[PDB]
């Protein structure tokens, strides 16, 4: 079923700054009037974010740019597309991607939007594709190429049903779609904005906060991701399904949070209005310092420089003689309890990692010191 | 510490490392420690952001030690 | 299911009676960490897991906070901050054949102590030394499963024994799992004392005018004080107010 | 208890085939390994195939894997061993193991009275 797509362009990836975007609500509880310091996991601000097209340039030799590449989920996924047809079908989330592990999917196909968590078989080049009907000009799901297989589903969710346009318009970019998804403590949070835009490239300078939209319940095993989007087949692209296809014009932008310590306002009206990140730069430390989004002529004191170890080095004696531990454990007599032996070790290298893991003792505890540690230690002297 | 002229005038800002000479990551070493961001001057002023040692710090849109 | 493997089933959109657990009295262990079973009627928790699985019988204070054991590094870790309750009893009657039975099994081999809260159902051989395994056994290579040599006649520390972790999870999340206590028409211009959804207190409450936007359930002023609550079966936004007060 | 008994074996012209039986009495055989041990007179101790009822079924050592064949059978309860194309190498004593933990969380490691296999060039 699936179609291995081939004859790609090579481009060189793109990179665009992030400005100040990635802001979200990091609770439920309601604020106002405040401005409150959150550590958690934020998008930089003024950093690089990778681009990605969806274009196939007209006239000979035309660039035809279809970036659906699996990337790395690392530790959350801002994710913001510019459209004005609603290209991206949704995404795809695992780290084997095939039926071996669990896989996640949200689709958006103008009806639900379906999240499934599946062992999905995915496809080598996993998407959606919609034939159009030139007679009537009616757009209808083809092509579901997303898994080759569906199996012992574990979790499955529908939101609001709606129907939404897939026709291709014209002229400045209209939608700006931000979107935040984090995989912690077993929750998978997703987060958005929409944004109306009359712009036709970089992002907005305007601040938006990005209001929850969902908390699945689901807690599963995620590195990696993937887009979705929806090819269009008719008579402007001749030929059978593995070349007679094409996507309209959109773009999308990926980039990776980190855990920062943000200063966001919350107005007097309930709203997030801005926010300032400790780490970006002195003045921003000062701001976050003071708790105030203003700062008077003066000097402050914020942090404490410090130079960081760079190797750790171990000196121990050159004697590399195994402690008689045999003499006690393999021992055949033992003592009566009012004329308990006594024996000294000392002067020798001692591995209590065999004696811990031979599990052949019942009950084995330490006071004062925990175990697992005793390999690291070094003793003046031991008493058995 | 951070010596700033407010955000009322500026943002430029200079950083003093405290006891920590010019040698850990223009540059000016002084008995307080190194400030960087911040440019020396022979010219002598009334004091305005009291650094130490003799030394304070906007004119010129920059910022002087 | 076997320990190295725990079944986990997740608890929500739905009313709890623990009552009936604690005076069931058919359970040989009723532990709770962080709350007390009297006083679980009375509370709300964002979700509930429930971890299912056979033991013997010796270890059933083997699974705890902060203790240590080949079970508790390898087969099910329980965090420091863990809250909840553990639930114990006998399957000798139920879970054992003559002979003995071998169903259940344990892990006793691993790189690394587990996570807490994490499944593991690979059955990779364990390099114990440096000699390679490369899917063969022997010297510096076991099998890190061994089975519960359940017999039936053997003794009660070593019988079978069913065991179920209950981990009620509650963050500033509106709660799904509930106690049966009962819902009451509020009362606003009073000073009362009320239970919101779990979250107790006392004050007065009225009607306010501050934006909730449909995903907040309650506002808090500077300090960890509930200055506003969204009402459960009206979705109406009351402040509360703490009640009049003063010196003499 | 605990008690294996092989049965099958002895001496074999070259081009035959043999079936070694290891029945289990005492404890059921579905338990987590049943191992199987071949040594030859001057060999040290060396682990050879082995059997799971958990994760992946069985596992052989890396010179005898997908040639020489074993299965289990819970409704008779017993473990054979066939053994195709013979060669006159495959002289040595087979054991069939199996472990064991009791109320002391001890590890034992109980052994069978092993059948000789000969096989004549
Ligand atoms: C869009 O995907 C969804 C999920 O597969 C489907 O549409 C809904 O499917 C559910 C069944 O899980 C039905 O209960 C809904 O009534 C469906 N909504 C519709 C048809 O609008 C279906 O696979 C896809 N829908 C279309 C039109 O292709
Ligand atoms: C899509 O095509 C690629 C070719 O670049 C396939 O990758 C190889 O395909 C061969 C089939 O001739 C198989 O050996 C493997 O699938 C791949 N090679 C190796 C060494 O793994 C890819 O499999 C194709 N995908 C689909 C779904 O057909
Ligand atoms: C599941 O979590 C584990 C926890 O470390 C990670 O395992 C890595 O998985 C990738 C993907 O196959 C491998 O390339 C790495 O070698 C694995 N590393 C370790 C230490 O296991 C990862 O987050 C997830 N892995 C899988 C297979 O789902
Ligand atoms: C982001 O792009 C590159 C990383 O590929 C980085 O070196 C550069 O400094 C950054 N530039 C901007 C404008 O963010
Ligand atoms: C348009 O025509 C296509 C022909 O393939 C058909 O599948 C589709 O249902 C039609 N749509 C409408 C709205 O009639
Ligand atoms: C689906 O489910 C089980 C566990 O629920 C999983 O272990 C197994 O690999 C899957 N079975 C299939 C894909 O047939
Ligand atoms: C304050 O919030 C209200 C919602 O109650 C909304 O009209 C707007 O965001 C703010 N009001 C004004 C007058 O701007
Ligand atoms: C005692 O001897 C046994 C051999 O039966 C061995 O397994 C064990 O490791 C020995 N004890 C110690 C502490 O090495
Ligand atoms: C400081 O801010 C005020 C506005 O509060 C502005 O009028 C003024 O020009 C700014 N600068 C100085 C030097 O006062
Ligand atoms: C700088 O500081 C170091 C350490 O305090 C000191 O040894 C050195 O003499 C100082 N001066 C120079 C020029 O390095
Ligand atoms: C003072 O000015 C002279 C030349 O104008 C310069 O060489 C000297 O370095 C200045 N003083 C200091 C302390 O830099
Ligand atoms: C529960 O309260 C909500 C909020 O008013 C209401 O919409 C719903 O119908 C109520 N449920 C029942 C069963 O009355």
């Amino acid at each position: 079923q699936c179609v291995n797509l081939t004859t790609r362009t090579q481009l060189p990836p793109a990179y665009t700054n992030s400005f100040t975007r990635g802001v979200y609500y990091p609770d439920k509880v309601f604020r106002s009037s405040v401005l409150h310091s959150t550590q958690d996991l934020f998008l930089p601000f003024f950093s690089n974010v990778t681009w990605f097209h969806a274009i196939h340039v007209s006239g000979t030799n035309g660039t035809k740019r279809f970036d659906n590449p699996v990337l790395p989920f690392n530790d959350g996924v801002y994710f913001a597309s510019t459209e004005k047809s609603n290209i991206i079908r949704g995404w795809i989330f695992g780290t084997t991607l095939d039926s071996k592990t669990q896989s996640l999917l949200i689709v958006n196909n103008a009806t639900n939007v379906v999240i499934k968590v599946c062992e999905f078989q995915f496809c080598n080049d996993p998407f959606l594709g919609v034939y159009y009907h030139k007679n009537n000009k009616s757009w209808m799901e083809s092509e579901f190429r997303v898994y080759s297989s569906a199996n012992n589903c574990t979790f499955e969710y529908v939101s609001q049903p709606f129907l939404m346009d897939l026709e291709g318009k014209q002229g400045n970019f209209k939608n700006l779609r931000e979107f935040v998804f984090k995989n912690i403590d077993g929750y998978f949070k997703i987060y958005s904005k929409h944004t109306p835009i009359n712009l036709v490239r970089d992002l907005p300078q305007g601040f938006s906060a990005l209001e929850p939209l969902v908390d699945l319940p689901i807690g599963i095993n995620i590195t990696r991701f993937q887009t979705l989007l929806a090819l269009h087949r008719s008579y402007l692209t001749p030929g059978d399904s593995s070349s007679g296809w094409t996507a309209g014009a959109a773009a999308y932008y990926v980039g990776y949070l980190q855990p920062r310590t943000f200063l966001l306002k919350y107005n007097e009206n309930g709203t997030i209005t801005d926010a300032v990140d400790c780490a970006l730069d002195p003045l921003s430390e000062t701001k976050c310092t003071l708790k105030s989004f203003t700062v008077e002529k003066g000097i402050y004191q914020t942090s404490n420089f410090r130079v960081q170890p760079t190797e750790s080095i171990v000196r121990f004696p050159n004697i590399t003689n195994l402690c008689p531990f045999g003499e006690v454990f393999n021992a055949t007599r033992f003592a009566s309890v009012y004329a308990w032996n006594r024996k000294r070790i000392s002067n020798c290298v001692a591995d209590y990692s065999v004696l811990y893991n031979s599990a052949s003792f019942s009950t084995f505890k330490c006071y004062g010191v925990s175990p697992t540690k005793l390999n690291d230690l070094c003793f003046t002297n031991v008493y058995a | 510490s951070v010596i700033t002229p407010g955000t009322n005038t500026s943002n430029q800002v200079a950083v003093l490392y405290q006891d920590v000479n010019c040698t850990e990551v223009n540059v000016f070493q002084t008995r307080a420690g190194c400030l960087i961001g911040a440019e020396h001057v022979n010219n002598s002023y009334e004091c305005d952001i009291p650094i130490g040692a003799g030394i304070c710090a906007v004119a010129s849109q920059s910022i002087i030690a | 299911a076997s320990v190295y493997a725990w079944n986990r089933k997740r608890i929500s959109n739905c009313v709890a009676d623990y009552s009936v657990l604690y005076n069931s009295a058919s359970f040989s262990t009723f532990k709770c960490y962080g709350v007390s079973p009297t006083k679980l009627n009375d509370l709300c928790f964002t979700n509930v897991y429930a971890d299912s699985f056979v033991i013997r019988g010796d270890e059933v204070r083997q699974i705890a906070p902060g203790q240590t054991g080949k079970i508790a590094d390898y087969n099910y870790k329980l965090p420091d901050d863990f809250t909840g309750c553990v639930i114990a009893w006998n399957s000798n009657n139920l879970d054992s054949k003559v002979g003995g039975n071998y169903n259940y099994l344990y892990r006793l081999f691993r790189k690394s102590n587990l996570k807490p809260f994490e499944r593991d159902i690979s059955t990779e051989i364990y390099q114990a030394g440096s000699t390679p395994c490369n899917g063969v056994e022997g010297f510096n290579c076991y099998f890190p499963l061994q089975s519960y040599g359940f017999q039936p006649t053997n003794g009660v520390g070593y019988q079978p024994y069913r065991v179920v972790v209950l981990s009620f999870e509650l963050l500033h999340a509106p709660a799904t799992v509930c106690g049966p206590k009962k819902s009451t028409n509020l009362v606003k211009n009073k000073c009362v004392n009320f239970n919101f959804n779990g979250l107790t207190g006392t004050g007065v409450l009225t009607e306010s005018n501050k934006k909730f936007l449909p995903f907040q359930q309650f506002g808090r002023d500077i300090a960890d004080t509930t200055d506003a609550v969204r009402d459960p079966q009206t979705l109406e936004i009351l402040d509360i107010t703490p009640c009049s007060f003063g010196g003499v | 208890q605990v008690q294996l008994v092989e049965s099958g074996g002895g001496l074999v012209q070259a081009g035959g085939s043999l079936r070694l039986s290891c029945a289990a009495s005492g404890f059921p055989v579905y338990r987590d390994r049943m191992a199987w041990y071949r040594q030859a007179p001057g060999k040290e101790r060396e682990w050879v195939a082995a059997i799971y009822s958990a994760g992946q079924q069985t596992r052989y050592a890396d010179s005898v894997k997908g040639r020489f064949t074993i299965s289990r059978d819970n409704a008779k309860n017993t473990v054979y061993l066939q053994m195709n194309s013979l060669k006159p190498e495959d002289t040595a004593v087979y054991y069939c193991n199996v472990k064991d933990v009791g109320h002391h969380y001890e590890y034992y490691d109980y052994w069978g009275q092993g059948t000789q296999v000969t096989v004549s060039a």
